[PDB]
């Protein structure tokens, strides 16, 4: 969150945190009401936000799910769409504590090891994310959009 | 043998997959380029006798020990021969620029030949030197305009030089 | 210790112990 | 190694500033210890002891 | 390579109705597409008459230089001129002639065990030279089918599923 | 010698080749070809293969009715145990204890665990070299 | 090396099963095939999604400007009557 | 780190004594099997991604260590899973080439059990990864050359236990 | 693999020849049709799950006792039902390599050859599979000169199968 | 075994082996050619020294199965024949080592403590060991058939 | 290729010497033993397909890399020559049952067999593995009864296990 | 406290196996000694006193810590030696005995080290008295037996080092 790596970055420079730290912990916090209502959108839109984005993401990407792609047949095209449950929670994790903390220790650090040593296409996994995007995104107003929309392309920026 | 069409999908067998939609768009702008491609390939055919000829006298202009008795290309069993390998390695340098991969090249006549030469007493250096003349024959040739429309084919004259660079350090 | 961290308690998993038909 | 704890874009910059020979070792080393990449993992969980 | 995908009913055909000879018919083995794909395509062209002189001319090739000598003819005429020049030696028309098959001519000495490795063994269809680029592999990041739950297919020695086709074989019985 | 193989002896190529573009001869021998593999001798009375006469099925499990220093050896022994075990048999019987404490483990778990080695908490007795 | 060639930016010449090297020319290892993909431009990051390398927002000028000149004092030497093979 | 050249020539020094019979028998026993080892490691080196891919979808792919909760949840975790599962095949096929285990315990069985704890990760599901990937490891290098290889995985897993 | 354009390199190899221009027409042919299989392709692999399950699916209508009978031929088991679905998409797959290629040379090298000896030694049918190949013709959903491009390789599979 | 408690029987009175100890080592270890045939007999007789073992338990005790009983329905049946596994295997171990040491402090030491919080019938799985034993001992002659019953009314007295 | 009767004969041979008398009665308890021998052999070529199939299928379950896509047995073809070796070693192993000599098996199956599969690439472990698991898929329909009538083949079907594992251990 | 037959029979156990062929292969090693161990143990009990006194007339009788300041001056700490030494001489009996070093650090090397260090008893004046003591004892029992009880002597001296 931004109250932990605000601390942490003052914590090692010997030193109590100044005004810009803690005119942004007090900017978070009175920002924290309008982040939940955000983070209440996406909670019980994943019915949609997963299935239509996994809609898109095998019609720009029919290899994947063709017979030789990684997420072929029943199985793996429902664990295809399981790891976008997964991405998707995480963004709402991100929103709430106003950063990618939660996203970068999670379903980041070292996800191209995984995704290599799974088999799976990390850019097909990509594609997914931002087809999650568009969907979040027409959910929620201009100034909201700009928040959803600008926690994906951070994960879309780490995952290639 | 397999051209640059069928070398995407040697290599998408080996993973069992389909195509992904970056590499059908990359397959669109081979097609795109086509015509282009096949002009590269018509004007170094046209003049494969010109470019085999002037590239062997001036080959043993600058080393004259090569038809000297006892050199590599003195008598006429021996001098047909070197020709006859000029014309060889660019008739197979034009088949790699025809299918947009060197597979062709180097089954049908780069592999074993190093090992062939070396059996035989012929200098793979001075070979090597030879190729290197008919690069230059040819991509002065391929960018000259003469009955072509004017356009850019500089990333197809890279792809022909750099199939003459690669018959050049496999012979040697 | 972080954003996704274990716990032993936490852990709800047939993986310390090995019933390999869950 | 940095596989298993980074993310790829933490220090991509040092290492091609390095393999260009930019940079030498010693610059390479201290520009590694003092990149968030070693505070994330030596300097956050333990203590100044 | 005997599959039916590799047949040449037509060339069979001519033969039974003495149209062609055996001479022929070798020569359009040769000259097939099944023989173009799975043995040309993968030789270069001096360990290609390696393979033609093994099995058209049934005897092993002499030295390192009777290899160089005749690949030319392959680069220079193409494949159907190396198989005109092969099948008109004297060393074909003298042993097989028109009418027999080829074979491995002198394998074996008459009184001993051991033979001379046949060449269908001692050439198979591809070699070193190709080796590092047509062999397959094992763990090739393939994505195949899964298997969810391993350890219930081979239990352990204290579980009591390994005494479980006992209860009914016991019953009451 | 000879020339080395395929050369045909006095038209080699390299007789006055100039020593700037001269390429050393590779070096080549009849093993890669077949008639120079080594056949199974067969004339000395010796074939390589293998076939009936050969082939043995030995019953190792079953060696014989062992030997009689494991019997004779044998029924000595179990006469020096047969007079410790079944007195070590009916010790268990009707040592019969009631039951002390709360069931720890269902409805036993008492005081005492069950069929515990005596030998092991008693045998190792904590002894003082002049004792004191 | 499996990303790379999964993902259609470059394919890595690996080894073959027993681990000999691959190659394409059985002279020398880890020799590749090459052909109308690796001079085509406009896909250099191809299937790795927005991809962004150099002047992605431009199409890059022809530069079909082929011509040899006389390079006084750098043209390279080598000898005369011979060829320069290699050591 | 000692191979079976340098054990037995410990062994045969700590004594002061030259190398008798004993000892060359057991060194002309290992260069009798120095064909086998080198084709084995180059194998396995040629495999190690595919073993080891091989070795988590048999064993531990989709039990509930993989799953939330799990040992093995965060991409992180499972990330450090398949570097961690290359130093068993990787140490593995160094014991296979110097016939002796001594640089296992040497550089990886020494603090491993005692560090598993700290993190908390299973140990047993470790042991039969390494299991698992000892039985596809017996695929690939055959059969003798898997009973080589084979003798040092269950090394590991005795004393990771 | 059986290309156009391998296939005129090959006219011209198999005389020792340089390519002239008989074979310059049979490339230029291939990259006017490309355009048309170049979509086939991409439409086939977009749709290509979609496509699998439902064929499978029209095996199992009209061969009811392949879900039935025991044995290891049919698929009555989870573990049979993955590797018909499996077989289903290994035909598709080498469909839009054929169309990318422009030529019947992918299926030809790594499906047709030796194809009925595995069903004769397995116990398959090709019946199963020309029912499975009737159904994505019927229902790949294309049209104009995509479709015929698509259709002229889902009935080549079908008459090395009959 | 006979040789580790003739130790440490030696052991704790502060002296080494009387005659009577080490001529019974010596003993044993000359017995111990017959003791692996008598073992190695009951090694692959399990399938049928465990089945025939579960047939006369359930004609003995038709409760223990029967709905209601501990081991009812597939599941526990097969659970009802792994313990006699498990006791017929430490026969085997008591044969060879010449003692009930390696049936005393494996299945034997606090049974009852188990099977008690089990919910098992401690005395129906007493009825088990001795069907086992009428088995066993129907496999062997009458020298052996007083050793291998032997060991087995060992496990049935402390199993009650 | 020489059978067991002829193997005495052309050790005797290299003596000089002719067949002793125990050499003739060793010799006739072979033939008393004939019509056993025809039935082993009879019982494991009118199930050939059965051992073949049965043995191939157990062994992709066992190994299921093989079968991946860029696999060993990973084609049509590959896969139809994967079930060939597995025809012809149960051929040559069935031809040198009837001969009780295993001459025929390693002058014209055995021999070069571990040299072709390295120049391959084959997994010779892996075909160890396959012959193994048509072996005890032969000793097991060896000795039922099954229209024989009953007797003793103990001897027979221990000679039949040996030219199975002959072949394997020549092949890695 | 296992001899060879009880480690034979665990480890066979631990994995829920039957005693295969290499279980009993190793027991049958074992019942070969077993007419060597006795004998062994024999000689040793008649001439335990015999050994102890060899061994410290040999190694530690004279050096200085047996005059004043020494460790082992006054006849309380000198008797405590014969009294230590007879324990090294007889749970060594058992070692060779029940084929298995595990009697030993059960009863013996656990906390010993420890102990010596809180007395103040020079280690290495101890370990010499044991391989003195084990220079003696293959006197008696001959070679091979020699090597069996000595075998499990430089194990207490290894432990205790
Ligand atoms: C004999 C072989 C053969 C072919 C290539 C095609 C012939 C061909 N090439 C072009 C078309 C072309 N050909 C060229 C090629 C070149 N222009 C140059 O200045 C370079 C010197 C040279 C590249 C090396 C270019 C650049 C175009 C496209 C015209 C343009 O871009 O302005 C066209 C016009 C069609 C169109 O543009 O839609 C045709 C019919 N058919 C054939 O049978
Ligand atoms: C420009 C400079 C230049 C040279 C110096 C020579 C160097 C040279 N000499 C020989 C070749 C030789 N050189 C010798 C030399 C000698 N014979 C003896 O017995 C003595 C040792 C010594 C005489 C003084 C012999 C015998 C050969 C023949 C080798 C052979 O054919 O086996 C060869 C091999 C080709 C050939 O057969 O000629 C070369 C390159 N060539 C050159 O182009
Ligand atoms: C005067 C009466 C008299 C006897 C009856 C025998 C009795 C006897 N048999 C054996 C001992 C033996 N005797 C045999 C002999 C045979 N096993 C067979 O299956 C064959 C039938 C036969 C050989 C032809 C064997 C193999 C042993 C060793 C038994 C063992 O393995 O311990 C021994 C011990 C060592 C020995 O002397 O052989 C003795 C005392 N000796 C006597 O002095
Ligand atoms: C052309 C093909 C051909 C054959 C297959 C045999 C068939 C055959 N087998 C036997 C005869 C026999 N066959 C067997 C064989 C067996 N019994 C068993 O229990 C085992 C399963 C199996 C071992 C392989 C035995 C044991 C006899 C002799 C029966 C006896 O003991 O008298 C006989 C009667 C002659 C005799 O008894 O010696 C005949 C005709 N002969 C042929 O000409
Ligand atoms: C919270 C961060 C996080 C992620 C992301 C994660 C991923 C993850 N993905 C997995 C599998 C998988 N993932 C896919 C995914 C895909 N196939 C495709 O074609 C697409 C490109 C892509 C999805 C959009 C497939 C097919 C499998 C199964 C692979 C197999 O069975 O071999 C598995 C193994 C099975 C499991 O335990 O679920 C994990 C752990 N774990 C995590 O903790
Ligand atoms: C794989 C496709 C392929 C190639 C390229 C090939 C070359 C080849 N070049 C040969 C000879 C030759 N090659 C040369 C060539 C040269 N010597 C020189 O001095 C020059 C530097 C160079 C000419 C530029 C000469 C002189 C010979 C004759 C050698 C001899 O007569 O002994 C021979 C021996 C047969 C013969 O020509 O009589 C072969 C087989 N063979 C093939 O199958
Ligand atoms: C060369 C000898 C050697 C070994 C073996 C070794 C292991 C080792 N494994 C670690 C972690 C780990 N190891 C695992 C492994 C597993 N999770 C499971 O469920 C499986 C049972 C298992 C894979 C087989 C995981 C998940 C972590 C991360 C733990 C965490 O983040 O808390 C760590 C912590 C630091 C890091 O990974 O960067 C070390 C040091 N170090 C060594 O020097
Ligand atoms: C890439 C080219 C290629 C093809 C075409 C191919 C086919 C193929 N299908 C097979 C099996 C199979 N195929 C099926 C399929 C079916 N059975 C049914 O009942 C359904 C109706 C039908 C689905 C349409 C089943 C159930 C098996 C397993 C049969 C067995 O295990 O014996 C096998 C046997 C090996 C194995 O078990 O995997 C091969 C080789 N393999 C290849 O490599
Ligand atoms: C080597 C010494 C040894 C023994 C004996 C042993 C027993 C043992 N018996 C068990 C269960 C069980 N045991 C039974 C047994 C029976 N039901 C009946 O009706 C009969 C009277 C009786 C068998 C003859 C049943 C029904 C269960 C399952 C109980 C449940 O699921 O609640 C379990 C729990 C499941 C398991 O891990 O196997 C253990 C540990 N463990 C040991 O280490
Ligand atoms: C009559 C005596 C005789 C024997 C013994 C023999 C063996 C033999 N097996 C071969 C291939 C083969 N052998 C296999 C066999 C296997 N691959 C596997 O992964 C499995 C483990 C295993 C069997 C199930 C395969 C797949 C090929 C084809 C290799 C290829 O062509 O790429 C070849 C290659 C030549 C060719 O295919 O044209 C030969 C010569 N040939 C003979 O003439």
């Amino acid at each position: 969150s931004i109250v932990t790596k605000s601390i942490v970055n003052a914590d090692a420079e010997a030193r109590y945190l100044s005004p810009g730290e803690l005119d942004r912990i007090k900017s978070f916090v009175l920002s924290g009401q309008r982040r939940l209502r955000i983070a209440q959108t996406l909670t019980e839109n994943r019915e949609r936000i997963v299935k239509q984005g996994g809609q898109q993401l095998f019609q720009r990407r029919p290899d994947v799910v063709s017979p030789g792609g990684n997420a072929y047949g029943e199985e793996m095209t429902a664990t295809c769409l399981r790891d976008l449950d997964y991405y998707l929670r995480l963004v709402t994790y991100g929103i709430i504590a106003g950063d990618v903390t939660p996203i970068e220790e999670i379903g980041l650090v070292g996800v191209k090891e995984m995704y290599s040593a799974l088999g799976t296409p990390i850019s097909g996994v990509a594609e997914g994310i931002r087809c999650m995007k568009d969907v979040a995104c027409s959910l929620l107003s201009g100034e909201d959009a700009a928040e959803v929309g600008f926690y994906f392309d951070y994960t879309l920026a780490a995952m290639q | 043998m397999l051209d640059a069409f069928a070398k995407v999908v040697a290599q998408a067998d080996a993973r069992g997959e389909f195509l992904s939609n970056t590499q059908i768009d990359a397959l669109s702008k081979m097609v795109k380029e086509g015509n282009q491609r096949l002009d590269i390939v018509n004007k170094v055919t046209s003049n494969a006798s010109a470019i085999v000829t002037n590239s062997a006298r001036a080959l043993f202009a600058e080393q004259p020990q090569l038809i000297q008795p006892g050199g590599n290309a003195y008598t006429s069993r021996r001098m047909a021969a070197c020709l006859r390998d000029m014309e060889i390695v660019l008739r197979y340098v034009s088949y790699a620029m025809i299918a947009g991969d060197s597979s062709v090249l180097d089954d049908r006549c780069l592999n074993g030949l190093r090992e062939t030469y070396q059996a035989l007493g012929t200098p793979g250096s001075s070979v090597a030197v030879a190729i290197q003349k008919m690069k230059d024959a040819s991509v002065a040739l391929a960018n000259d305009t003469t009955g072509t429309p004017i356009g850019d084919c500089s990333s197809l004259v890279a792809e022909l030089a750099g199939y003459f660079d690669r018959a050049a350090v496999s012979v040697v | 210790s972080g954003y996704g961290d274990y716990s032993y308690s936490t852990d709800r998993t047939k993986g310390h112990v090995n019933q390999y038909y869950v | 190694d940095i596989s298993t704890f980074v993310i790829g874009n933490e220090i991509e910059n040092i290492k091609i500033q390095f393999i260009k020979g930019q940079i030498s070792v010693k610059e390479m080393i201290n520009a590694l210890g003092k990149s968030s990449v070693y505070l994330k993992e030596f300097y956050n969980p333990y203590p100044n002891i | 390579q005997i599959l039916k995908s590799t047949k040449q009913p037509f060339l069979e055909s001519q033969l039974r109705f003495n149209q062609i000879s055996i001479k022929d018919f070798i020569k359009g083995l040769v000259l097939s597409a099944p023989f173009r794909d799975l043995n040309y395509n993968v030789n270069n062209n001096y360990r290609f008459v390696e393979i033609c002189v093994q099995r058209v001319l049934g005897r092993d090739i002499y030295n390192e230089r009777e290899k160089i000598a005749w690949s030319i003819i392959i680069a220079t005429q193409g494949l159907e001129g190396f198989i005109d020049t092969l099948l008109n030696t004297q060393e074909y028309l003298s042993n097989f002639g028109d009418s027999i098959v080829p074979f491995q001519r002198r394998r074996i000495i008459p009184q001993r065990s051991k033979g001379e490795m046949p060449f269908n063994l001692k050439t198979p269809r591809y070699g070193i030279e190709f080796r590092s680029k047509l062999a397959a592999t094992q763990f090739s990041w393939a994505s195949p089918i899964r298997r969810f739950r391993p350890q219930e297919q081979q239990p352990k020695a204290g579980d009591p599923a390994l005494f479980l086709n006992m209860v009914q074989e016991m019953g009451p019985g | 010698q000879l020339a080395p193989p395929g050369i045909p002896p006095g038209e080699d190529a390299r007789n006055n080749q100039s020593l700037r573009q001269y390429v050393a001869r590779p070096v080549e021998t009849y093993q890669k070809r077949s008639f120079a593999t080594p056949l199974p001798l067969t004339w000395t009375g010796e074939t390589e293969t293998v076939g009936a006469f050969d082939v043995v099925v030995p019953p190792q499990e079953k060696d014989l009715p062992v030997s009689g220093e494991a019997t004779s050896a044998f029924v000595k022994y179990s006469d020096m145990v047969r007079a410790e075990r079944k007195a070590a048999l009916q010790a268990l019987l009707s040592a019969s204890a009631a039951g002390e404490g709360r069931p720890t483990c269902g409805a036993e778990g008492r005081k005492f665990v069950s069929n515990a080695n005596p030998v092991l908490v008693n045998g190792v007795k904590c002894v003082e070299y002049w004792r004191k | 090396a499996n990303v790379a060639g999964q993902e259609k930016i470059a394919t890595i010449s690996g080894y073959t099963w027993d681990g000999q090297p691959q190659t394409e020319i059985p002279g020398k290892p880890f020799v590749k095939s090459i052909g109308a993909m690796d001079y085509m431009d406009g896909v250099e990051g191809g299937d790795v999604v927005a991809a962004k390398v150099g002047a992605f927002w431009k199409p890059k000028a022809p530069k079909e400007v082929p011509y040899k000149r006389p390079m006084g004092a750098n043209t390279p030497e080598l000898p005369y009557n011979t060829v320069p093979r290699l050591v | 780190m000692q191979d079976a050249i340098t054990s037995v020539i410990n062994a045969a020094d700590v004594q002061g004594k030259y190398l008798d019979a004993n000892s060359v028998e057991k060194l002309r026993g290992y260069f009798q099997t120095g064909e086998l080892r080198v084709r084995a490691a180059a194998t396995i080196a040629a495999n190690a991604a595919t073993i080891i891919k091989e070795a988590v979808a048999k064993s531990l792919l989709y039990s509930d260590i993989t799953r939330p909760g799990g040992n093995m949840y965060t991409t992180r975790r499972y990330a450090a899973c398949i570097r961690d599962l290359d130093y068993y095949l990787r140490y593995a096929t160094y014991g296979m080439l110097a016939g002796d285990p001594s640089i296992l315990d040497e550089r990886v069985l020494n603090g491993l059990k005692e560090t598993y704890n700290s993190l908390g990760v299973p140990i047993g599901a470790t042991i039969q990864a390494i299991q698992a990937m000892k039985e596809v490891t017996g695929s690939l290098v055959g059969s003798d050359a898997g009973k080589e290889m084979g003798l040092y995985f269950d090394y590991i897993c005795s004393g990771l236990s | 693999m059986k290309t156009p354009i391998t296939e005129a390199i090959a006219t011209a190899d198999n005389q020792g020849r340089f390519l002239s221009n008989t074979e310059l027409q049979a490339v230029n042919g291939r990259y006017q049709r490309a355009t048309a299989s170049l979509t086939a392709a991409k439409a086939l692999t977009g749709s290509a799950q979609r496509l699998i399950t439902g064929a499978a699916q029209a095996v199992y209508n009209k061969f009811p006792y392949t879900t039935q009978m025991p044995g290891p031929a049919y698929a009555s088991s989870a573990i049979g039902k993955a590797k018909c679905a499996r077989d289903i998409g290994y035909y598709l797959r080498m469909v839009t390599y054929c169309l990318v290629v422009g030529g019947t040379g992918p299926m030809d090298e790594y499906l047709v050859a030796g194809l009925e000896e595995i069903n004769r030694s397995f116990d398959l049918s090709p019946s199963w599979y020309i029912e499975a190949l009737q159904y994505i013709k019927n229902s790949h959903g294309l049209s104009g000169q995509v479709a015929n491009e698509a259709n002229a390789y889902i009935d080549y599979a079908i008459n090395t199968l009959s």
